[PDB]
RNA sequence: AAGCUCCUUCGACGAGUCGAGUAGUUUGGGAAUGCUGCUCAAAAUGGGAGGUAAAUUUCUUCUAAAGCUAAAUACCGGCCA
RNA sequence: UUGACCUCGGAUCAGGUAGGAGGACCCGCUGAACUUAAGCAUAUCAAUAAGCGGAGGAAAAGAAACCAACAGGGAUUGCCCUAGUAACGGCGAGUGAAGCGGCAACAGCUCAAAUUUGAAAGCUGGCUUCGGCCCGCGUUGUAAUUUGGAGAGGAUGCUUU
């Protein structure tokens, strides 16, 4: 991948989360 | 029709995508200067140098296709004459 | 369909693909959702059984009975009424009951560390110098062009004298 | 009678195509070109102040990293690159210019003298690209540039911007503007 | 920093520097190969804003391609011509893109940017791996270069009704009875 | 213009097929009867030939000085 | 809005002399009908009596500059052997002699199929 | 209308239980990799364009930024915690920003986020 | 003196006959036939619509032009035509709404180019000032001059000009001479057959105050 | 190394390309519906496309001539079921 | 005399790559005629068949020089209706879309135009004891930063690896 890719991915990862109903 | 309280806008970025740059214009008038100019650029000066200005519009006009562009093309090269004057 | 005439006649034996699927259908691991999801349930199903919404769109179709799982003003101000120019930006803020939901909340809830960051040792030897000349004036410390050769601003410097407790 | 090798008759015509031609006053001026003198005394000062090799860079990083395990002022050498430099004249960073004279794309050299001329700065054209290669360790340099020295040589570099703009800028001041070549005669 | 001076300079070709240099490269040109390696871009603005690099794996090939008619027509451009004629002679290559250089009575020259798929500088770098792939083999003959999207009417809009997804694809899906099993 | 000089003849463009047995070429404005009235050679030869293809015939000049209308001034 | 007198006055600014004792008929050219061209429609939708209307209307302007001209003595019948260009070109005049010829033996023929 | 040889382009649709089954096990899959989370992402409610439409709303395609920035959420974090951003987008009255800032602020008060590690 | 105009008393008309750039070939054909039967005319198209109104009196200024002939296209559909005096004289705009051109093949008469025609007005035309207006501007568009060379001599059509509801429906027809029995005329169409419903009649070259107004008019 | 905030500092955006004329081809599509060949050949508070009789082209909405990208879609062929 | 640079070549030098097949589906180029209009030539057939070139498990398209006139929408693709409507046409044969609306699926990005200039920081090869050493590419520009509903530089204080 590119740097600015690899920075972007480090620190806004994808989250885990739950919308409760 | 319907009713809603208009908001104003942020600045859009995408406005005047020409250039108001200084240096764009700076840039433009150095190759001008430096490359000359095209034959029928130098017909509409000799025109023009000879206070033939409607020959000149419609020199311009057949060989660019358009009144507006051959207005803004006169325009250019009467500042160019100005200049070429002045440091006469 | 030549092939297919040859490979019936031929004694070369016919390769049986397995169906391997590219994804898999169920959840798998040793989390919360691995070990309460039902393979002979639906998605909607199993997400109405842990207390959580599957779809956040509008509904398209008819459900089943029990889906739950597919969802002064001086100046005249909408917001004023929504409210509870920098914000945080990692993380957000946020301020019976099936028991999937319950475990979620408490795991998501839980303390955890922090892993504080340290400093190096060639950092913690300059902020030092830097204090053994001029104490306490950070001021004095920017200035100083042979000790702080990056010219940094005199706030940052006491930031980081702070972090190295060295005020 | 016998037969020439088809590239060598394309450079020879070549060579008699760019001489003969009614050359534009921006590609005419480039026939004129430093002395033998002026170029030998503006190579002196460059070369007392070319950059460092590979070798020497390495040498000194690691002579810092085991200074380090057991204070400098600003490094000051000859600015070359083409972007580089038309962005140390557009700023007017740069006291010298010298540029090559063999460009073969011509268009990245043509505005340059103009610009220096428009900015203000001294400039002089000389002769070979692989000259100025050699001063900053490539194979060649379309450009290069000086913008400011160590002390103890200023005055030299003072004397050497005001001998070319005495010794090239007024020879070529008048044939600067005027079209080359023909064959009149 | 000079490549702006450059593009405002290419702008001008009836110019008197451009006119003169034009004629030169083009005597010179007229007398090589119809498909020639060129050492460096003669216009490197031009290469540079096309996805040009100064780096191993990267190529330039001048070509000149007769112009005219073919009072039929051909739909093809005189620039696709070119990157096809050239995507065969170096068949090892994938076809990045192609730029105007030059034109003259009887031909068009263009130049055509050329990318190594097998080097290891190309296929290390995550700019233009993409091209290492084995969907862009030969992307001039399919129409997948620029001159390709714009024969092929790939814009968005009303004009572009009929050819924006693909003409044939969308005469198929037009002239297709579709029977469902509820009817 | 071009029409600085319209012809008397009052016609456009039929061809001379009409009128050839008629002894008149056409009518007039006011309606009167307009009648008929009756160093080394081949270098040279390559120089001359990039010349000509760089041979603006239509200006007095081709060929000016330079003028620096931009560059005089300093910035 | 009508501001009649900004009307009359900027004819006035852009008016040419026209009275007859004055000027020639040939110099305007210009013959105006009396009758108003209202009353000769009854309604608009039919073209046959529309059309017969402006024929009168540009049948009595006709008769009228042709008297006129002739008091003039000014040409005014174009003779046979005047030729000169055509208003549309004379394959357009070919195309409506061949709808002509076209219809009467349309008409003929279907005239000679009753008469057999 | 059969002038043309439309027997070489008649499409049958036998499948349609069958894609719906792979439709629905899609759907199943898209579960099991994303297994806490909903299988949609957030979307902002927008008003139909024409006149004939203009009554009714329905679902969009990406909050605004100045939606997101009114609710608190930053714009980099948006899409990580099941939010859809449209950047092209305007809001042009205080109407639209006061609803899908409550709908933001609805799903703000209904989601729960989980550490990073 | 280069007047081309040889009479006594000269009437220096000259019309500039344009086009938008949105026209359609109804419109286009319709520029070409009428302006066929002007010899003072010019014929120029494709006007840029983002330019100002006033640019129109400089390009005829550049021909020499007192009268500007408009040919307005909107939608690619709506036709409106610009009747104007260049220097300081009125606007009159209208619109055009049913087109017939001389490429229309049952027409069945034609005449010659640059006779003078005869201008054929109505009995409304003088007991309005408003169609007085419109009557004195078409004089000095669509009548030839005497001594423009490019005329022909021997005139063969009147051009009508007839008021029925509010409009002005404009014909053309050729002058056919036969004998009485014991000569007359009778008239045979030719070409354009469109009508005008007037919608603004302004003060100013293409601006300036508007004087006559037309409250009826329902646009496409 | 990274995100955000603030501002007595800056902010570069693709040319034998748009466009004009013309000949083919194509489309339901003369704002040529699109494309191509020939001739001429641009701009910078610019350019493109729309709205509008509304008093003059007021207004609206986007940035062409560089590039990548999964899914929903097709499938008389391949490995099977 | 000697050594650079540039350009054009040779080598059974080292490392690679292309060709053919298949072609149901896909992307281009080229391109008919029968037939219908109770004859037939415009038209239709059909931008189809045949022919030629080029890929994949899908391809193509794709993140607006878009749609719209709205209280606005918001990359591409496909299904439903739009709709046999608009539009065009020996206005005959007929040909024949699209916006909106409901749904399936959803994901965004990379460059060029900037001086790293207080340090070409970048990369292909060869030799290896595999740890780091040489030649070369490249300043006519290889890394980092930035991609116009943006961005940079300073300052600032929190929050991230």
């Amino acid at each position: 991948v590119l740097e600015k890719t690899k920075k972007r991915l480090t620190h806004f990862p994808q989250r885990k989360y739950a919308v409760k109903a | 029709g319907h009713k809603t309280t208009r908001r104003v806008l942020k600045e859009r970025p995408s406005r005047r995508k020409g250039a108001q740059s200084k240096r764009t214009q700076f840039v433009r008038s150095l190759i001008r200067e430096v490359a000359g100019l095209a034959p029928y650029e130098r017909r509409v000066i000799e025109l023009l140098r000879n206070g033939k200005d409607k020959r000149a519009r419609k020199f311009s006009k057949k060989k660019l296709g358009t009144f507006g562009r051959a207005k803004r093309k006169c325009e250019e090269l009467q500042r160019i004459i100005a200049e070429s004057r002045r440091a006469h | 369909r030549e092939l297919q005439k040859r490979k019936r006649r031929s004694s070369r034996p016919t390769i049986r693909m397995p169906n391997r699927r590219k994804k898999a259908l169920n959840p798998a691991g040793n989390n919360i959702i691995a070990k309460s999801w039902n393979k002979k349930e639906t998605l909607s199903q199993n997400y109405t059984r842990f207390g959580l919404v599957a779809k956040l769109g509008k509904a398209t179709g008819g459900t089943a009975p029990g889906n739950k799982a597919l969802l002064s003003e001086s100046d005249a101000v909408p917001q004023q009424q929504q409210q509870e120019n920098h914000i945080r930006q990692h993380d957000l803020e946020l301020e019976s009951k099936p028991e999937v939901l319950r475990a979620l909340e408490r795991e998501a809830t839980r303390p955890v560390e922090k892993t504080v960051r340290h400093q190096s040792e060639r950092e913690r030897e300059w902020l030092q110098r830097l204090v053994d000349k001029h104490g306490d004036d950070v001021a004095a410390m920017a200035r100083d062009r042979k000790l702080n050769p990056y010219q940094q601003t005199a706030s940052d410097i006491k930031r980081r004298l702070k972090k190295a407790g060295l005020l | 009678m016998v037969k020439w090798p088809e590239y060598i008759r394309l450079q020879r015509q070549k060579k008699i195509l760019r001489m003969r031609l009614k050359v534009p006053p921006a590609i005419a001026q480039f026939q004129y070109t430093l002395d033998k003198n002026l170029a030998a005394q503006a190579f002196k000062l460059l070369n007392k102040y070319r950059p460092e090799t590979k070798q020497e860079k390495k040498e000194r990083l690691l002579r810092e990293a085991t200074a380090i395990k057991e204070v400098s002022k600003k490094p000051y050498t000859v600015k070359y690159g083409l972007n580089h430099v038309v962005g140390l004249i557009e700023n007017k960073k740069a006291s010298l210019v010298l540029i090559a004279n063999d460009v073969d794309p011509i268009e990245l050299v043509v505005f340059l003298p103009a610009l220096c001329r428009k900015m203000g700065i001294p400039y002089a054209i000389i002769k070979g690209k692989a000259r100025l290669g050699t001063l900053v360790h490539k194979k060649t340099a379309a450009v290069v540039a000086i913008t400011e020295v160590r002390s103890e040589d200023k005055n030299e570099l003072a004397k050497l911007i005001s001998a070319v703009k005495e010794g090239y800028l007024e020879k070529v001041e008048d044939t600067r503007k005027r079209w080359g070549g023909g064959i009149m005669g | 920093g000079a490549l702006k001076y450059l593009e405002e300079l290419s702008k001008k070709k009836q110019s008197d520097v451009v006119r003169f240099l034009l004629r030169v490269r083009c005597w010179e040109y007229r007398q090589l190969n119809v498909i020639h390696r060129a050492s460096r871009p003669s216009r490197p603005d031009k290469a540079r804003r096309l996805g040009y690099k100064a780096k191993q794996g990267y190529v330039i090939y001048r070509v000149r391609v007769r112009r005219g008619g073919r009072q039929l027509k051909y739909q093809r451009s005189l620039r696709a011509t070119a990157e096809e004629r050239v995507g065969r002679r170096c068949s090892n290559l994938r076809v990045l893109n192609s730029y105007w250089v030059n034109q003259d009575s009887t031909y068009k020259y263009y130049e055509v940017i050329l990318v190594d798929p097998n080097h290891k500088a190309i296929r290390r770098d995550p700019r233009i791996n993409w091209i290492c792939n084995p969907v862009h083999k030969h992307r001039e003959c399919r129409g997948l270069t620029s001159t390709g999207k714009k024969s092929r009417g790939l814009n968005k809009g009303h004009r572009f009704n009929k050819t924006r997804a693909g003409r044939r694809k969308t005469w198929k899906r037009h002239n297709t009875l579709s029977l469902w099993r509820y009817r | 213009d071009t029409d600085y000089n319209v012809p008397v003849n009052t016609i456009g463009n039929i061809p001379l097929s009409f009128y050839d047995s008629y002894p008149h070429i056409g009518y007039d404005i006011n309606g009167k009867k307009i009648m008929r009235p009756a160093l080394s050679r081949d270098e040279l030869e390559l120089i001359r030939k990039v010349q000509q293809g760089l041979i603006p015939d239509d200006v007095e000049d081709p060929y000016p000085d330079t003028v620096e209308w931009f560059t005089s001034v300093e910035e | 809005i009508n501001n009649k007198e900004g009307l009359l006055t900027a004819l006035r600014r852009i008016q040419l002399d026209i009275n007859p004792k004055t000027t020639p008929f040939s110099f305007h050219q210009s013959v105006v009908a009396s009758k108003r061209t209202e009353d000769s429609i009854p309604q608009i939708e039919d073209d046959l009596q529309r059309e017969l209307a402006f024929m009168n209307q540009a049948l009595e302007a006709a008769r009228l500059g042709r008297s006129l001209l002739r008091k003039e003595g000014v040409p005014f019948t174009r003779p046979t052997d005047y030729f000169a260009e055509m208003v549309r070109t004379d394959a357009t005049m070919e195309k409506v002699k061949q709808k002509l010829i076209e219809e009467a033996t349309a008409k003929k023929a279907a005239a000679e199929a009753r008469k057999q | 209308h059969f002038r043309k040889h439309w027997q070489r382009r008649v499409r049958c649709h036998f499948d349609q239980p069958g894609k719906k089954v792979t439709r629905r096990l899609a759907r199943r899959a898209k579960a099991a990799a994303l297994a806490p989370r909903p299988v949609d992402k957030l979307r902002p409610i927008v008003r139909c364009p024409t006149v004939k439409y203009n009554r009714r709303t329905r679902l969009g395609r990406g909050f605004t930024l100045e939606e997101l920035k009114a609710a608190g959420i930053p714009r980099l974090l948006a899409p990580t915690i099941g939010i859809a951003v449209d950047h092209r987008r305007k809001n042009l009255s205080e109407e639209s920003l006061a609803a899908n800032v409550q709908r933001l602020k609805d799903y703000k008060a209904r989601l729960i986020l989980f550490p990073r590690k | 003196d280069r007047s081309n105009i040889i009479a006594e008393r000269k009437n220096k008309q000259r019309v500039l006959v344009l086009s938008s750039r949105g026209v359609t070939y109804r419109h286009r054909h319709l520029l070409n036939d009428l302006a066929s039967m002007l010899p003072h005319g010019r014929k120029d198209a494709k006007f840029d619509t983002k330019s100002r109104l006033y640019e129109l009196c400089e390009l005829a200024e550049l021909y020499n032009c007192n009268n500007v002939l408009f040919f307005e296209a909107r939608k690619g559909k709506d036709l409106y035509m610009w009747f104007s005096k260049v220097p300081n004289g009125p606007t009159v705009k209208f619109y055009a709404q049913n087109l017939h051109t001389m490429e229309e093949l049952h027409f069945q008469g034609n005449c010659l180019k640059g006779s003078r025609p005869i201008l054929s007005f109505d009995a409304a035309f003088e007991q309005e000032p408003y169609l007085k207006v419109i009557k004195e501007l078409f004089l000095h568009t669509f009548g030839v001059p005497q001594g423009h060379k490019k005329s022909k001599p021997f005139i063969d059509h009147v051009l009508s000009f007839s008021v029925a509801d509010g409009k002005i429906w404009v014909r053309n027809y050729e002058i056919r001479e036969v004998e009485k029995v014991k000569t007359d005329i009778n008239l045979i169409e030719i070409g354009p057959r469109f009508v005008l419903t007037p919608i603004i009649i302004q003060e100013g070259s293409f601006g300036g105050p508007i004087l006559y107004e037309n409250k009826r008019f329902i646009s496409p």
